[PDB]
């Protein structure tokens, strides 16, 4: 698995951070990519290849990727941002994909 | 446009062969891995394996030899295989396509997921 | 427009509209086939054949939709095979006896000093590997193994350099596709030779940069059986002569021509591909497959010879089959907007055939 | 001429062989018919392989996967019908050979598919290079100049400058073993009418086991 | 033992050996065409046709793969259609065009008293299902829905108190298969009705009592487009004069005669089926499908008319194929013990036909 | 002869039919168990041809029954009489 | 003679014109072409279906799941080319009439894969029964008896005691809206060559979708 | 005229071929891209024939290089000079 912090919240409108962090042969190598899971539904993706993402995806979130540690940015924080966060990434040893352990969102 | 729906037995009892189907339409197969992740009730996820289109195969280490895959491409329809289920597989599988026809990337799109329950 | 279906010949006739801003190009094959001709074709059929720019696979030819208006570009034989070995070229014996010949077993009798002996056993069902073989597969030279899972595959910029490429008078030039080789090893279908097949690209395609699901990849894998993969060593040799103080060593082979006893396949042709090439040497065969303002319209026919099918194999085929599942639109037809498509390379190899 | 697998057409793997190898992994079937005539060249044809012959049996390799087989496979019921490749150098005196096991490690082979085959005999010219019953030079390597001395290299491999297989392609077809026809003589095929024996009295639709031996 | 292809005819000849403790039964077609030469006649042709206790499809028939040695059992016309339409019954209307007949759209303004109005609205594209049509599906004697998922099914015991059946002097005879009515409709494979369609023994099937995945239940599903659902009522009737005072009201068919201006399709034939049938009438086709001690050695040849595949058809036809995947042996081979098996059941039709 | 009784009485058929769709008495004891048609039973044979029309064959009896709706885990499976029979291919 | 579709086939179906609705759902494709001739009835055969007709477009329909094709489904390029069944009674006077609407569901349909087509205008003999322009009897359900009256019951549906369409079968070809024959008179079919306009003087590999009205 | 130089100079092949393997910035993550061989790029387009036989095209040169290993995560891609080729279908 990957490092992930269990829980993260802040009031809207605060930047909220949160960060996955694993082995060189795992997000050291390769790259990273943040899925966002409402409850009750399958998941949706965030941010892919670290900084990149998708057009339906709204501007504040953000990506990143440093060394063996990456970590997902929300500016602006709103109450539709509460859900749960997966960062995903390949992984050489295992030869596989590789999923973080989940993390939730909650404004105050 | 593409869809996927997972289809499967919701009950299944234990230490009998699970098998679920997950029939894309809209789109075809063709050049894209396919993969299986599975979510246990109020947890994590876990990446079950992917196949390619033309029948490559990989799979979670732990996992292998309790799964198998297979790749139907006439009917367009992709399949998961598990054995000597326990309690310990009750989790809603999922049908995800392998993003922009390369595999190692994220996942682009996702089936609605099925749950299956290990009772009897 | 039509084709007519009589016995060991078809007749192929194709009429299009043009516009001229100069020369005809009608070197592919759909151009003359419709999809389900094709299909008519490869399925039934041991083989065929028909009845300087353009061997270059260059654009400008007829479209495959006979109802498209196109451009007119600037300018500037034995029957192919269409079938798949039942056998491998290792396998031709017969597994149930024993062949009077030898081979070297043994050459100690075990741990120990001065341990060196000769024994010789038979030939048999028990070891295959070691039987002597009348024939070998043809020749190779080898390509870079590229997996379409990139993980996989080495961070570094190898597209060019690792390319095996052939230079003449100082310039360098891929090989593309080169000799006709297996693609890929049984089981492993993720990899792919870097310049080692032909590549087509999916309706809209962009011109530059694109992405892998955007192009279409064939494979020669049902060759595999007398030809080398493309990807691996033809072999070892050995490289030195042993003695009490040295060792055997052996090395690999990376390019292997031609020897006496070589058999082979040549590269498939395809829908898509192109059918003939003028010869500008050994062995004609093209590589990449196939045989050695103003208005009007424009037709063109070709008799096409047949080789039907003979075979007295019990159990079905593996066929050429359209897809059944409901989905958006009709692979070979159009969409709403009215584009033409055509989702998936088709090959020539799927009747089978002793070897 | 006796009776093989009691008149039955049996399928062999190497798993029925007890697992083998990967390099020996094999897939057919075994006939009863011993070895009609095949003139159209139908059937695999098992001449060319050097075997032994009694009547010996008839028996065919397919396409295979490890033990099992590709849906390419074919099967065929009989009753339907009505320049250098260098080899290693092996001393008969025994004290120059080296001693290690260099047999199969250090044997020239060529790969296809993923399996190793011994070269065997092999090209005209040794360790698997001849027969058994019961470099080619040298080559510039680089640019001699005022630094670089002018160097060379061997030359372990050089190409050019019994059924014929089916293929598009050949060169020589004269086989490696001796003898090349792209229509050989063809094979001939016999077997004994199985008769069986008292069947039972009142009907039953399972075929016949039952056979006088013969 | 052969069979010869010639033009439009097709010569079998099948050669067998028994053992008499009688009369000789070859009646079905597995015994005169092998699995190839049976996928070479259902991929290519759009028909075909030849050139008292046997019509009762019994067992003791001649062995299906020839080397195998029979004991004799104890004694006590049109071209067979073979393709699936590519259109249905109710969509042979263009879709671009309003038909100049009309319907009647609205019988009420809105809710309120007294509201009876008559408006009418022309037969187009848009409602499809009102337009005026020429021709009617075929009749129907309606079968009980049986699931292959068990816990579909309710816990009684239905299957001879629930199968359809008819009598004849004070004896209950079971509908079996009954007219030809397609298995299930669209998207529900797991649906079959009771005794509608023909069920075969996997090979080595127990005699009493075996479980469904012992047997192997074929499917009408490609005559849909003709012919009614089994298990679905044939249509609605009105049952009584509307007025002021009484709602209309309608009722369902479950049974449907003949009426003028049906079209239907028959039952479709199988490798294992029977292939002839005596006739003891109306549209005298069976219900089964097809057309209206000492030992020694027995031979039979047939010669079948074939009627070829005219299609202009642009995209690839639906073909019989094998799958190309590794198992641990063939289909329509024989397994280690030397026991030959049918894997499956393979109806003749996968060409089509406009309707 | 009668229409029904045309069959070898010496011979099964190969065709199956549903012989089973419970184990026994309780609860959730649904299954499918199949039958070889033989002379054991004759009525359950499937046959070629069907006997003729009949307006209340005798016709003083209903042509026969057929089945009124689909069965499921709520609902049995019902039939009902056909007094009045039109023609079907199969007829005599 | 106008120009359909701009000089191109295009694919059309149920949800293009916003579908919805199972029963009518449709799938298929609109061609150039208004109606060489097809003397081998090759083509889906739209007359029969009293449609008007300036010259209409040709276009015609297949297999269809909802707006979607199966695998069966056919494409047509053309370029490729050289007793009783009762109504429900409505009286014409408003007043007599059940104050409900009745037009579809009390209508006589007949089921074809689970949509329900209106009969129409259904067997010669009415909802339903007459184009329009701009009981059988009893049979005794029981056996009498000292104690059971004898019971009758009606007739609703009784059986038998413009291109035909091609099927194993049928009865009394004539078709329902009067008029029927195996090989009708052909189709007729014309569409305007196109005629593009100029072409850039570059070389490019798209079609040609630049054209002069006509 | 050149043996590599058949084509014709002013249109594009539509084969392709994989122009760049590392799209990302900085973190050069391996991807796959593919290009149109066309008169931009004449190197890289497929040719019906090649050269024939050389022993050491000039005879002071190699004859062209050939790739000696898999490439993988790991390893580079490596390739080696071909200082001598036999004869291979298609050459002249």
């Amino acid at each position: 698995a990957l490092t992930q912090p269990p829980s993260a919240s802040g009031t809207p409108g605060q930047r909220v951070t949160i960060s996955c962090s694993g082995s060189s042969s795992n997000i050291g190598s390769n790259t990273v990519n943040w899925y966002q899971q409402l409850p009750g539904t399958a998941p949706k993706l965030l941010i892919f290849i670290n900084n990149q993402r998708p057009s339906g995806v709204p501007d504040r979130f953000s990506g990143s990727k440093s060394g063996t540690s990456a970590s997902l940015a929300i500016s602006g924080l709103q109450s539709e941002d509460e859900a749960d966060y997966y960062c995903t990434t390949w992984d050489g040893s295992l030869n596989g994909y590789v999923f973080g352990t989940r993390t939730e969102v909650t404004v105050l | 446009q593409v869809q996927l729906q997972e289809s499967g037995p919701g009950l299944v009892k234990p230490s009998e062969t699970l098998s679920l189907t997950c029939t894309v339409s809209g789109d075809s197969i063709r050049s894209y891995y396919w993969s299986w992740i599975r979510q246990p009730p109020g947890k994590g996820l876990e990446w079950i394996g992917h196949i390619y289109y033309s029948g490559s195969t990989n799979y979670k280490p732990s996992l292998k030899s309790r799964a198998t895959i297979l790749v139907d491409t006439s009917k367009n329809q992709f399949s998961l295989k598990l054995r000597s289920v326990t309690a310990a597989d009750t989790a809603v599988y999922y049908c995800a396509r392998e993003m922009t026809g390369v595999a190692g990337r994220g996942w682009d799109h996702w089936g609605q997921g099925t749950l299956v329950t290990v009772s009897s | 427009c039509d084709s007519q279906w009589l016995g060991d010949r078809v007749i192929t006739t194709s009429t299009r509209t043009w516009a001229l801003p100069g020369y005809f190009d009608f070197n592919r094959f759909h151009c003359h086939f419709s999809p389900r001709d094709w299909q008519r074709l490869i399925n039934n059929n041991w083989g065929f054949r028909p009845k300087y720019v353009l061997g270059s696979a260059h654009e400008g030819c007829l479209p495959p939709f006979p109802a498209d208006v196109f451009m007119i570009p600037q300018y500037g034989v034995p029957f192919h095979s269409s079938y798949a070995h039942s056998q491998s070229l290792d396998r031709l014996m017969n597994p149930l006896i024993d062949q009077y010949l030898y081979y070297l077993s043994k050459t100690i009798n075990g741990s120990g000093q001065n341990q060196q002996t000769l024994k010789f056993s038979v030939a048999g069902p028990s070891n295959m590997a070691v039987q002597g073989r009348n024939y070998i597969p043809g020749p190779s030279y080898r390509q870079q193994r590229v997996s379409t899972t990139v993980t996989q595959n080495n961070n570094s910029e190898f597209a060019w350099p690792g390319a095996s490429s052939w230079a003449l008078n100082g310039r360098n030039s891929l090989m593309n596709p080169g000799p006709a080789m297996a693609s890929h090893k049984e089981g492993e279908d993720r990899f792919f030779p870097l310049s080692g097949s032909l590549i087509f690209g999916k309706q809209g395609t962009g011109r530059d940069n694109v992405d892998a699901d955007k192009v279409m990849i064939t494979n020669e894998e049902e060759i595999k059986t007398t030809n080398p993969v493309a990807t691996e060593s033809y072999g070892q040799v050995a490289t030195n002569h042993q003695s009490a103080q040295a060792q055997a060593q052996t090395g690999w082979v990376q390019n292997q021509g031609i020897l006496p006893g070589m058999v082979w396949q040549d590269r498939d042709v395809y829908l898509q591909g192109p059918i003939w090439a003028k010869i500008p040497n050994f062995h004609p065969s093209p590589l990449m497959g196939g045989f050695g303002y103003s208005t009007g319209q424009v037709s063109v026919e070709i008799e096409w010879e047949l080789q039907k099918e003979n075979s007295k194999r019990w159990n079905p085929e593996i066929q050429y089959t359209s897809n059944y599942y409901k989905s958006n639109n009709v692979e070979f037809a159009v969409n709403t907007e009215g584009v033409y498509s055509e989702p998936r390379p088709i090959g020539t190899r799927y009747l089978t055939r002793n070897l």
